[PDB]
């Protein structure tokens, strides 16, 4: 049977006879807030074999094995994780493995596991075969490995198969009774049996005979009377993104948990909650809804006032929300496929009222996943008017493609900081998009911190001549030709020595420690006929040393509009 | 003595200690100074050797883009500026630039006076604001200081301005080691405490005192030492007060020492942590050990990640009922 | 005095204990009511001293 739409137990063992027939979880489950050990195993569930949404655990007692609870579960279709992942497993007490021997794949989500208290073999999984994306895991948390030993079949002949990730190769097992039998090479991505019988194509997990259509445990894409199709038919619709069920059903089932409304509602051959932005239920069906007459823009509200996004799930929330007339706050840590993701939740995003914030949104490289995103009306700012704020942001090394991109301000300054990949040039780019530049401060748009280690367009200063000496060189260089020469144009020479040529430009960081870019600052000549030289003595009758110069207008008020002089990095060896 | 020291055109640049040994015994200046010292060893110790001397200005100071100076202490000997010269905007003190700028001289010791010039601080991402308040104080003239002369901002908003005050609630020294147990100081947020930065380094002349010394790093003067969290408990007058044994100290030595937390930022570093005075204490008479400064950056974004995760847990799990 | 982590679930556990805590039954699929009809309970326990008050009225008799 197909428990849903959801499972949370709490305070009582009894709940989970709930478990007993049902063998899919239409949705979520949660597992958590219980406190006995007696009856840890008086409670176990073949049956289970498919989940849809996620699973959680937290602050479970008793249990020392999950596998014994769930001794035919393979796949979870993570439909909607947690906060950004499809399984999660926190400060549980007794769990001694992880067991899910029969785990045999993930579709969405990474994994986070952590503050467990006598948990072991995580590492022993080959990750890569059961979930794509490891790179997002955060499995750090739990009990140290080298305590347990994480031992598996094959202490006395290796018997638990072998593979190899991230330049280790040893034996992939949960238990001590069971191993991770991967499936062979002649098939690869297809499932399999034991035994190593290739199930069908459109197989996922296991199966129960090779080439089998209907032996099958779960489905890649839909299920349909257990035919295990990768492809919805017509007549029907798919559900939870996992089963392909009929069209009545759409309207029994119930949706005044979040909106008493005329049930769910056809659209794209899916029944969704209500279907997407720009369609009405014309005349309350749940079978059609055509599009909107009008704008039609999902409204997306604020439980508090400003909606911090740092996970997906934020995001899941926000999947619809075209128009969120709510103050933005980002402060995303990691993940690196995240942001595809949040051009499907949030790529649609048209409109964002309030204030606009984004600190320490390392994860993020470029804004452009807010493909729709074109007002920020930032009719309600922070301290400062602040409409537009980032601080502390990691290399950014992008915000959009101003070529194409259309971005406006309707109120409120922007503000930039600590964006070391990000030269002032394209801030300075978007001001001239937005005409905003005539209402920042000086001190606001800092050049300092914004470009740290940013290399990007600058004017060139041509070495006119230099001559080595056996510990010295006399180098003169181009004077630099600015649009106002009155400007306090000043030189600042760079070198260091470079026995190799795959040396780069200082970036700030590089202050101190060996390879350091030594600085030399100097005033142009007065004679406009001489051109800027100068000695240098730190040097060696063989050494190859890298050097070149940058110049800087220096406008009389700070920073009118800095256009840097950037030289090209000349390796000299003396005679 | 007064030796007074005639320049070229009121202006001396003073970029590098060759152009510091020029004045040194210049002890009054006619006219002003501009610093650009961005590199360069042996700053502290020669500066003080040849700009000790220095008893007053007869016209302003700039300071700009001077990188490798962490203080001004250097500038012992220096109680008055005439203002004469001063700088565009009648300016005495001039600075911008300056990151690694840790502390001036001191606001208990040393006496300042200020005649014309007024102050200016912008892009010392290091030097907190206290300090700042307490010049304006000592050096008079403190209606001289008008708007944009310090901007809040990037002035010690990198480096954290200790707000509060650590107490040693319990101290044990001996001729090796030294024992050490410290109010159990807790924010609200007890998680956002990652551990305790003990210093420590031998001090003989209680005249020493923080940024004493530092190049374009800080890794010569002081001795750290990390501390772990304390474990927090139930009945959080329970939790027994954190300490630390400090190891290796000669004996019959006078150590200066002060706690200082290893705190986490919040969406704008409210989490202000605390430190104590710099303590002085005798002892007793009878492959790269060192870790990286930088993995504190890596220790910081990964426990926000953590508090990030419960707080959105509790967020949705829990339910109040009617 | 205020609570944060796990310390909050410790005391909500010394409050309820055999009696259980209340959660929102999801009682049709889709999405769930308003995540909570306030912020999350921390802006009352962490930001803000909450007493046994507001730990009672999560429990479940
Ligand atoms: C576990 O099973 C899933 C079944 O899909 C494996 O696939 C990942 O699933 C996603 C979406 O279902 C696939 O993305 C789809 O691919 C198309 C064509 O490349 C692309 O346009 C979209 O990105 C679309 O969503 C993804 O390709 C698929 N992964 C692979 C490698 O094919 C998943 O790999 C299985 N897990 C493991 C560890 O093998
Ligand atoms: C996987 O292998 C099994 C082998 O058992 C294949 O079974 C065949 O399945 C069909 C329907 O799924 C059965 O038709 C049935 O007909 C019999 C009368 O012959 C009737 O009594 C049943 O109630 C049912 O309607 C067929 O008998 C069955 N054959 C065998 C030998 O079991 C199954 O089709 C394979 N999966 C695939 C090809 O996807
Ligand atoms: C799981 O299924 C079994 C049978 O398929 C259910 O047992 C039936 O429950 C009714 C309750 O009205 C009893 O009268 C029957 O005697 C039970 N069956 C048998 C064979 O005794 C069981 O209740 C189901 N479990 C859940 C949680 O629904
Ligand atoms: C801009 O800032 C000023 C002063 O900080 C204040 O009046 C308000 O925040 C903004 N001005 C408006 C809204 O007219
Ligand atoms: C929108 O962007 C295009 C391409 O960059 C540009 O030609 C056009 O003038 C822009 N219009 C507005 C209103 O920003
Ligand atoms: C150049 O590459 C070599 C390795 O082949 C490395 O040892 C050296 O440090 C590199 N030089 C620079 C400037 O990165
Ligand atoms: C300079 O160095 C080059 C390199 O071989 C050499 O040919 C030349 O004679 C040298 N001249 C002087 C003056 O050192
Ligand atoms: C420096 O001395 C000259 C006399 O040669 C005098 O005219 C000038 O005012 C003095 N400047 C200062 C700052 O003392
Ligand atoms: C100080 O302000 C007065 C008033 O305008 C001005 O005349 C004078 O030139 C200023 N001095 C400096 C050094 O800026
Ligand atoms: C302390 O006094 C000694 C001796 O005069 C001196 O060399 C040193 O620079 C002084 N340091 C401080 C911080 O006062």
């Amino acid at each position: 049977e197909i428990c849903g739409p959801g499972i949370d137990i709490r305070n009582d063992y009894q709940q989970l006879k709930r478990l007993e027939n049902c063998t899919v979880i239409e949705g979520y489950l949660h597992i958590l807030l219980i406190s006995k050990a007696e009856d840890y195993r008086s409670y176990r569930f073949p049956k289970l074999t498919v989940i849809t949404e996620y699973l959680l655990l937290f602050r479970v007692a008793g249990l020392e094995s999950l596998g014994d609870l769930f001794p035919n579960l393979t796949v979870i279709r993570g439909w909607k994780l947690f906060y950004n992942y499809a399984l999660v497993i926190f400060e549980m007490t007794n769990l001694k493995d992880i067991g899910l021997y029969n785990l045999r794949n993930i579709t969405r989500g990474a994994i986070r596991i952590e503050k467990n208290a006598d948990l072991c073999y995580l590492s022993t999984v080959d990750w890569s075969l059961i979930l794509d994306a490891v790179s997002n895991n955060y499995i750090v948390g739990n009990k140290p490995p080298k305590e347990c030993g994480d031992l598996c079949p094959g202490t006395m002949k290796p018997m638990c198969e072998k593979t190899t990730i991230n330049n280790e190769y040893n034996y992939r097992c949960w238990t001590t009774n069971r191993c991770q039998k991967m499936c062979p090479s002649t098939c690869g991505k297809r499932a399999c049996t034991e035994n190593n019988e290739c199930c069908h194509p459109e197989c996922l997990g296991s199966c129960s005979a090779p080439d089998n259509d209907t032996a099958c445990v779960a489905c890649r894409h839909y299920y349909y009377a257990g035919v295990c199709v990768p492809a919805c038919p017509p007549n029907t619709y798919r559900f939870e993104g996992w089963r392909c069920v009929d069209r009545d059903f759409c309207a029994n089932i119930l949706s005044a948990e979040s909106s008493d409304s005329e049930g769910f509602v056809i659209h794209d051959g899916e029944c969704m909650q209500e279907c997407p932005s720009g369609f009405i239920r014309n005349g309350s069906q749940s079978m059609y809804c055509i599009p909107c007459e009008g704008p039609c823009p999902k409204v997306c509200e604020e439980e508090k006032k400003t909606k911090t996004i740092d996970s997906v799930t934020s995001a899941q929330m926000l999947q619809g929300c075209t128009i969120f007339k709510g103050n933005l706050l980002i402060n995303i840590r990691r993940g690196n496929n995240i942001a595809s993701e949040l051009e499907n939740f949030m790529g649609l995003i048209e409109v964002v009222t309030g204030y606009v914030k984004i600190r320490h949104s390392h994860a993020l490289v470029s804004l452009s996943f807010l493909k729709n995103l074109r007002l920020i009306l930032g009719e309600e700012q922070l301290e400062g008017n602040y409409s537009f704020y980032v601080l502390d942001n990691q290399n950014l090394q992008q915000l959009w493609d101003w070529d194409h991109r259309n971005l406006t301000i309707k109120a409120g300054k922007m503000y930039f900081a600590f964006n070391p990949k990000l030269c002032v040039s394209e801030i300075y780019r978007m001001e001239e998009v937005t005409g905003t530049k005539g209402r920042q401060s000086k001190g606001d748009i800092n050049t300092r911190n914004n470009g740290e280690r940013a290399s990007c367009e600058s004017d060139v200063l041509h070495f006119t001549s230099t001559t080595t000496s056996k510990n010295r060189i006399i180098i003169t260089w181009h004077r630099y030709r600015p649009p106002d020469y009155r400007d306090l144009i000043s030189f600042t020479v760079y070198y260091k020595e470079a026995p190799f040529k795959n040396v780069t430009e200082y970036d700030g960081q590089d202050a101190c420690g060996s390879n350091s870019w030594n600085m030399v600052d100097v005033d142009l000549p007065p004679n406009k006929d001489v051109e800027p030289g100068i000695l240098l003595h730190g040097l060696k009758p063989w050494t190859q040393y890298a050097v070149y110069v940058k110049a800087v207008t220096l406008t009389m008020v700070e920073n009118d509009h800095i256009r840097g002089a950037k030289s090209e990095i000349l390796y000299i060896r003396t005679n | 003595c007064p030796k007074v020291c005639h320049l070229l055109e009121g202006e001396k640049t003073i970029d590098s200690v060759t152009s510091a040994q020029e004045l040194r015994g210049c002890t009054v200046i006619n006219g002003s100074l501009i610093i650009n010292i961005r590199g360069g060893n042996n700053l502290a110790a020669e500066l003080e050797a040849n700009l000790g001397l220095i008893e007053e200005i007869s016209g302003y100071l700039k300071i700009r883009r001077s990188y490798a100076l962490v203080s001004l202490s250097f500038f012992r000997k220096l109680r008055l500026i005439r203002g004469e010269t001063l700088e565009i905007g009648n300016y005495s003190f001039y600075a911008l630039d300056n990151q690694n700028l840790r502390q001036l001289w001191d606001w208990s010791k040393h006496n300042l006076t200020i005649t014309q010039g007024k102050l200016f601080f912008h892009y010392n991402p290091k030097l907190c604001l206290s300090e700042i308040h307490k010049m304006e104080e000592v050096s008079g003239t403190k209606g001289r200081q008008e708007r944009n002369d310090i901007a809040l901002k990037t002035n010690g908003d990198q480096a954290s301005c200790e707000n509060e005050l650590l107490k040693f609630s319990y101290i044990r020294t001996s001729f090796d080691k030294i024992l050490l147990r410290w109010e159990p100081y807790w924010p609200p947020d007890f998680r956002d405490l990652l551990g305790f930065m003990l210093f420590y380094k031998e001090a003989p002349y209680q005249n020493v005192t923080e940024f004493d010394g530092q190049d374009a790093c800080g890794s010569n003067s002081w001795t750290v030492v990390d501390i772990d969290p304390p474990l927090r408990s139930n009945d959080p007058k329970s939790q027994n007060h954190p300490g630390w044994l400090m190891r290796g100290l000669k004996p019959w030595t006078q150590y200066a020492i002060f706690v200082k937390t290893l705190v986490t930022f919040s969406d704008e570093r409210r989490t202000y942590g605390a430190k104590s005075d710099i303590i002085y204490v005798q002892t007793d008479a009878t492959c790269s050990c060192p870790k990286t400064d930088s993995q504190i950056l890596k220790e910081l974004e990964e426990s926000s990640f953590r508090k990030t995760f419960e707080d959105y847990l509790h967020n949705v799990v829990f339910v109040p009922r009617k | 005095e205020t609570l944060c982590g796990a310390e909050l679930v410790d005391a909500l556990q010394f409050v309820c204990g055999d009696r259980g805590f209340y959660f929102n039954k999801p009682t049709g699929y889709g999405s769930s009511s308003r995540r909570a009809p306030q912020t999350g309970i921390v802006d009352e326990c962490c930001f803000r001293s909450c007493d046994l008050r507001r730990l009672e009225m999560y429990c479940a008799p």
